[PDB]
């Protein structure tokens, strides 16, 4: 049983490494991206990235034909849905929102909504009231876990929203809401 | 892969000396290691062994109180310390790697070796020299005091044929299997108490001295030997 | 008459305590899906309260049923030490759970990197070591009581009653109730105000917080009030509401947890 | 449109009677306990798939963790741990020779790992690509040939050493989610969104047979050990089984109690036991002849990701979504 | 898509009764040896506990 003992010891070493990697993994607080966005992340091929802010780690999952691999993304802290509303395609984004809501496996995974590329809207263009009206249309569609709308630094917004999501989840676990 | 051993020399008895092993070519952190010394006119003898994380460390029962062994993974070097040596420890040493998992091949590579000058399980290699002719099967037999068959169904026996002039090589592991860089001619067989190794076709490279080895027990005594003549 | 009623109620309390704690321990051991570092506090709290039920309430119930203390005086000192040790362990254990929730709510984003297995082990060791230090040393050494009560015991050794002196009283009260009580009133109040703010911004925390805190405070306060106020049949009551708290602890602190609620349902089905 | 009409008329004219009438007179199996005999823990996320080796002792499992690990099932020891570069692998494999492992998924690239290296540390033997969609299954055809099924409505055969795909298969219209190959390694079937299970010949290189008995999508498939039939599971809670020579559907193991889809299916060595896995926190076990449930396999709390029998049928391993492998018997 | 129809027409389909008979015959023939159909004794079971 000598070789068996040595194999057990090697398995214990591998388990120690697994424990260390678990300690690393539990402090990641991964995020999903859905749907400009390149400027947000920087400041087909998945551009998974690691970025640390305020000594807190974050894992971004950069990602059109709808498939089942969305279901496997069950344990994401938040899903950031980006939308450059320069316009048809907006209705396609609303359809994707409805599919996300009705996926039945993305439930209890909060979705943040971003209305970015305000400069493009301004150049395309009260006009501010008109853009607020189209935004309100987007929320009205979004009425069909909780969503976090956002309209204008974005990293601070996602920091606060992730903090709120985790706080609400942990409050739910202990029956305080 | 490469193992380089440094140290040795001639030192009067009752002294101390450090030997070093530099490993280059593989991730030897997850590699158990052994030291095996050989007298100029005798067979190989076990010295000590260290695990992958240097957690479990065993020693030779004959000499345990005057030996030290350790390893440094970032320094890529595993070393041994000899103190209060005697005339018996006039032998040339070997540095051996080994990995332990289901399907592994321990004692895969043997180091070049460096020189130095100044009952439990035993085996029986009664035969010493059996010259043979080309195109004829050659059989070498070995025996054990205690049956080497375990409850798992695998017999822990090894063969360590050594070419005349270089380090020993691994041929047969676990009494049935075959190592990586070995011709298919070599084949192990037996029943569980008497073991044998047979070669169908013989060539110049087949000339050497064949050693049998046990592993049920970590003291790891290994057998005495047999010359091959052509 | 009344004696059998008191005996049956007391053994009912004892049996409820042991049953609940052992059920919690067996469920967490067998399920293996609740071996997270967070639940270790609950598990070892169940262990400490099991020790409470096995050691302290047995002696207290026997001495209430019989009256005569049918043991040696060293056994009485050991019983008092066990009382103090395991009650302080349970209270400090509640304190550790409260601190855990405070770090899990107030600063949730950096929570997983500030409460690891190392930190859980450190806090558990600190609680157990502090409880042992306050309990075992003074009673066996002899500083737990004054010389006047030493002569009191010397006079008639038939019965023994647990009383202390000024320094032991203040030290035991401080390390047993007051600091954990302040930890409660700070951390649980903060988590309650956070929950209230979140609920009002959403456009049930009161009931949960009130039950969890008020149960412990109501069952532990009068005993230490008697203790500290009058260092200078009621005592049996106060002791037994303390042990009543002991009985309720692993039901209250497991029923309100969704995962532990599911584990409780699974264990009940296993019966 | 007339050609398909006459094809379907000929297909419906070649069926005389079903096997349900000829099966009701046979002895059934009663009940099987199938209690857990071993458990495997050490993962940190949801296992997505697993595949026993040809020796029925070692197994390999990958999860969302980002590492695929190889267990010695007899003693729960971790033989190997492979730190995958990408965290999104949706499949596994274990070569019949026992030397290579396979992985793939959202990374769009298949990775072949060489276990028996000169050193004790594994490495990517071949990172091979050529697919525009996520990989579903990457079963090992042989030592240097591997069959893969990607979400681009086509499935490929890859030569390991060269890298380029020797043969393509573009007969589908939807994305193949599940690929299985016969034990003889001469044919292989797959299923996609269009609810059409297609049977392919490896040497021919283009679709040999088609089956359209389902409605939603063929989300899981497996082969009969005899080699003349295969059973599949869909989102319609249906376990429809098809033959090969007849080209017609045989019988359906459908129960109205289940409304969700299926995760995976698998047979036994004899073939008169068709295990299956559902989303309702259970693993129903059918009987491939009487179509009647003969027991349950409920020891998990999440979706049962992948359940598979061994080559010799001594055990079944059900890697679940709760970071646990369970080896029944 | 015409080739698909042509090959389906020329597929030479066989009756289902023969396939069902082959299936049940193979299932009955190879049923004694495999586990998972009848509880196995601990002697032959590799993982006894
Ligand atoms: N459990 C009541 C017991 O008498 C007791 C008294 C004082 C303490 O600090 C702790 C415990």
């Amino acid at each position: 049983s000598a070789e068996d003992k040595a194999a057990v010891e090697r398995s214990k070493m591998i388990e120690k490494q697994i424990q260390k990697d678990k300690q690393i993994y539990r402090a990641t607080h991964r995020l999903l991206l859905l749907g400009g966005k390149n400027t947000i992340v920087k400041q087909s091929g998945i551009f998974e990235t690691k970025f640390q802010v305020d000594k807190v780690n974050f894992h971004m999952f950069d990602v059109d034909e709808r498939r089942k691999w969305i279901q496997c993304f069950n344990d994401v802290t938040a899903i950031i849905f980006v939308t450059a509303c320069s316009s048809n395609r907006l209705r396609a984004s609303l359809k994707l929102f409805d599919s996300i809501w009705n996926n039945k496996w993305l439930r209890d995974t909060s979705v943040i909504l971003f209305l970015n590329k305000q400069d493009l809207l301004a150049e395309k263009i009260e006009v501010i009231r008109a853009k607020y009206f189209i935004r309100d249309e987007f929320l009205r569609i979004s009425t069909a876990h909780y969503c976090y709308p956002h309209f204008t630094e974005n990293i601070r917004r996602v920091f606060n929203d992730c903090r709120d999501i985790i706080q609400r989840m942990h409050l739910r676990q202990y029956e305080l809401l | 892969v490469q193992l380089v051993e440094s140290g040795g020399g001639l030192v009067q008895p009752g002294g101390s000396r450090k030997l070093s092993c530099s490993a280059s070519g593989f991730a030897f952190s997850s590699f158990g290691m052994h030291w095996v010394r050989q007298a100029p006119e005798k067979g190989l003898e076990w010295v000590a062994y260290i695990s992958s994380g240097s957690g479990t460390i065993y020693y030779a029962d004959t000499v345990k109180g005057r030996f030290t062994i350790s390893r440094d993974d970032p320094k890529n070097t595993l070393f041994l310390q000899m103190t209060s040596l005697r005339s018996e420890d006039t032998a040339m040493y070997y540095c051996v790697r080994s990995i332990y998992y289901y399907g592994s091949s321990p004692f895969d590579f043997w180091g070049q070796g460096t020189t130095l000058t100044v009952s439990d399980i035993v085996m029986t290699q009664a035969t010493s020299s059996v010259p043979v002719t080309p195109g004829e099967s050659v059989s070498i037999s070995c025996r054990s005091s205690k049956s080497l068959l375990h409850s798992n169904g695998n017999t822990y026996l090894y063969w360590f044929l050594q070419r005349p002039g270089q380090s020993p090589q691994l041929l047969i592991y676990r009494m049935s299997n075959l190592a990586s860089g070995v011709p298919d001619r070599f084949s192990g067989s037996g029943s569980g108490t008497a073991f044998t190794l047979t070669i169908s076709r013989l060539e110049a490279e087949d000339v050497g001295v064949y050693y049998c080895m046990q592993h049920l027990e970590y003291p790891l005594t290994f057998g005495a030997g047999t010359k091959l003549e052509l | 008459l009344k004696l059998v009623l008191k005996t049956l109620a007391l053994v009912t309390i004892i049996s409820s305590a042991v049953f609940g704690n052992l059920l919690v321990v067996t469920s967490v051991i067998r399920h293996h899906k609740l071996r997270i570092t967070t639940n270790y506090f609950i598990v070892s709290l169940a262990l400490a309260d099991t020790l409470v039920a096995l050691f302290a309430m047995t002696f207290n119930a026997s001495v209430t049923i019989s009256g005569r203390w049918l043991f040696n005086q060293t056994v009485c000192d050991f019983w008092n030490s066990c009382d103090v040790l395991f009650s302080t362990a349970s209270i400090m254990h509640l304190c550790c759970i409260s601190v855990d929730r405070y770090y899990a709510i107030i600063k949730p984003l950096e929570y997983p990197t500030k409460i690891t297995g190392r930190t859980v082990a450190i806090m558990l060791t600190c609680a157990w070591v502090s409880s042992g230090l306050i309990s075992f040393i003074p009673i066996f050494l002899g500083w737990y009581t004054t010389n006047e009560h030493l002569v009191y015991k010397v006079e008639h050794p038939d019965e023994c009653i647990f009383v202390v002196n000024k320094p032991y009283a203040i030290i035991s009260s401080s390390v047993s109730f007051w600091i954990p009580c302040c930890i409660m009133l700070f951390t649980y109040w903060r988590i309650y105000v956070e929950a209230t703010r979140q609920e009002k911004m959403l456009c049930k925390a009161a009931k949960t917080l009130g039950i969890i805190m008020g149960a412990f405070i109501l069952c532990w306060l009068p005993f230490f009030l008697w203790y500290v106020s009058i260092t200078m049949l009621v005592v049996d009551l106060l002791f037994w509401i303390g042990y009543l708290n002991s009985s309720l602890n692993p039901v209250i602190y497991a029923y309100f947890n969704r995962e532990f609620r599911q584990a409780f349902k699974e264990t009940l089905q296993a019966i | 449109e007339q050609l398909k009409n006459q094809i379907r008329d000929a297909r419906k004219a070649c069926a005389d009677a079903t096997l349900s009438q000829i099966t009701n007179n046979i002895d059934p199996v009663g009940r099987i306990q199938m209690r857990t005999r071993r458990t495997l823990r050490g993962h940190l996320a949801k296992i997505y798939a697993m595949h026993w080796g040809t020796d029925s002792r070692l197994l390999v499992s990958a999860s969302q963790d980002g590492k695929l690990i190889i267990w010695d099932s007899y003693t729960t020891n971790k033989v190997h741990a492979i730190p995958l570069r990408s965290s999104w692998v949706m499949t596994c494999a274990y070569a019949p020779s026992g030397n290579y492992v396979a992985c793939g998924g959202l990374d769009n690239i298949c990775s072949i790992y060489n276990l028996k290296t000169r050193e004790g540390n594994v490495r990517v033997s071949r990172e091979l690509a050529g697919h525009t969609g996520y990989l579903s299954c990457c079963r090992f055809l042989d030592d240097n040939q591997i069959v893969t099924s990607s979400g681009d409505t086509t499935c490929a055969l890859w030569d390991i050493e060269t890298g380029q795909q020797t043969t393509t298969f573009t007969g589908h219209t939807g994305d193949v989610m599940s690929l299985s190959l016969a034990p003889d390694t001469r044919l292989f079937v797959s299923g996609a969104c269009d609810a059409s299970a297609k049977l392919w010949d490896v040497r021919e290189g283009m679709c040999r047979q088609t089956f359209t008995g389902h409605e939603s999508d063929i989300n899981a498939i497996c082969f009969f050990p005899n080699g003349n039939a295969f059973a599949t599971g869909s989102d319609d809670a249906t376990c429809r089984l098809f033959d090969l020579r007849a080209d017609q559907e045989l019988m359906t193991y459908s129960h109205d109690n289940i409304i969700c889809g299926i995760t995976s299916v698998s047979f036994s060595k004899s073939g008169r036991l068709l295990l299956a896995g559902y989303d309702d926190f259970n693993c129903n076990v059918w009987d491939a002849l009487k179509a009647d449930r003969a027991g349950v396999l409920a020891g998990h709390d999440n979706r049962v990701s992948c359940l598979g029998v061994t080559d010799d049928g001594m055990a079944v391993a059900t890697g679940s979504w709760d970071s646990f492998l369970k080896i029944w018997n | 898509l015409v080739e698909q129809l042509k090959m389906e027409a020329n597929i030479d389909r066989i009756k289902v009764s023969k396939a069902a008979a082959d299936l049940m015959a193979y299932c009955e023939a190879h049923a004694k040896e495999d586990p998972l159909l009848t509880p196995v004794p601990a002697s032959e079971n590799p993982f006894r506990e």
